[PDB]
C-alpha cells in the first residue's frame, strides 16, 4: 500500500509567518492530472477537520490562509500567515489506492512572547 | 448540515466484543460509503475499512481483517461496527466519517467518536 511520511513531527512558527507541512508519498497518487491528496486538521478533544481535498480544494468555511500544492509524490500543506487558532496537529491522506491511509501527523505549535 | 451520531463510550472485558453504530442524517443514506478510523491514545489515525450502504460491499485495512466487521441497516440509516477478540491493544477512539465518491472524493463529515475501554 502506498504509504504517507510527515516531516517534520513538531513544528514552532512566529505569529504571522509561513508554516510548510510537507507529506511524502510512497507511490504516485496522480490518476488524469488530479492528486488524490487530502488535508485535515484536529485540535485536541476533537475529531479531525477537512481543510483541502484533491490537494488543492479549499474545502467552503476554510480561511484562505491555507493552501495546499503538489502532485504526484510530494506534497505540502502551508498556512501563511500563520494565526493562534492554527494550533493543532495537521494530516495528509491520500485515496489513490486501497487502503487508504494517512500519514503520521505534523503537530503545530506558535511562537509568542 | 450532515450529522454522524455515534453510540455511547464501552467498557468491555479482553476476549469479548463490543458492537458500535453511528446514525446518519442529512443526506441520502446510501448515496455515500461509510469509513471507520482507530485514533488510538495519543497518536494518528488509522483507517479500518469502508462500506457501500446502497449493496452492502465492504472492504478492509488488512490490519484490521477478522477484528472488525462493516454492518450497515438502510430502514434506520445506521452504519455499525463489531470488534471481536478484543484486547489491551483494541482500546481506543474509534470515528465512522462519510466519504463521498461520487461527489468529490472526500471524507467530508466525521462522528464525534466512541471511547471503547479494554480491561
Amino acid at each position: 500500500d502506498i504509504v504517507l511520511t510527515q516531516f517534520p513531527g513538531s513544528l514552532a512558527v512566529s505569529l504571522g509567518q509561513r508554516a510548510t507541512i510537507s507529506c511524502k508519498a510512497s507511490q504516485r497518487v496522480d490518476y488524469d492530472g488530479v492528486s488524490y491528496m487530502n488535508w485535515y486538521q484536529q485540535k485536541p478533544g476533537q475529531p479531525p477537520k477537512l481543510l483541502i481535498n484533491a490537494a488543492s480544494d479549499l474545502e467552503s468555511g476554510i480561511p484562505a490562509r491555507f493552501s495546499g500544492t503538489g502532485s504526484g509524490t510530494d506534497f505540502t500543506l502551508n498556512i501563511h500567515p500563520v494565526e493562534e487558532e492554527d494550533a493543532a496537529t495537521y494530516y495528509c491522506q491520500q485515496s489513490n489506492y486501497d487502503p487508504w491511509t494517512f500519514g503520521g501527523g505534523t503537530k503545530l505549535e506558535i511562537k509568542r512572547a | 448540515e450532515i450529522q454522524l451520531q455515534q453510540t455511547g463510550p464501552e467498557l468491555v472485558q479482553p476476549g469479548a466484543s463490543v458492537k458500535i453504530s453511528c446514525k446518519a442524517s442529512g443526506y441520502s443514506f446510501t448515496d455515500y460509503i461509510m469509513v471507520w478510523v482507530k485514533q488510538s491514545h495519543g497518536k494518528g489515525l488509522e483507517w479500518i475499512g469502508n462500506i457501500n450502504p446502497y449493496h452492502g460491499r465492504t472492504a478492509y485495512n488488512l490490519k484490521f481483517k477478522g477484528k472488525a466487521t462493516l454492518t450497515v441497516d438502510k430502514s434506520s440509516s445506521t452504519a455499525f461496527m463489531q470488534l471481536n477478540s478484543l484486547i489491551s491493544e483494541d482500546s481506543a477512539v474509534f470515528y465512522c466519517v462519510r466519504k463521498g465518491y461520487v461527489e468529490g472524493g472526500g471524507l467530508d463529515y466525521w462522528g464525534q467518536g466512541t471511547s471503547v475501554i479494554v480491561s
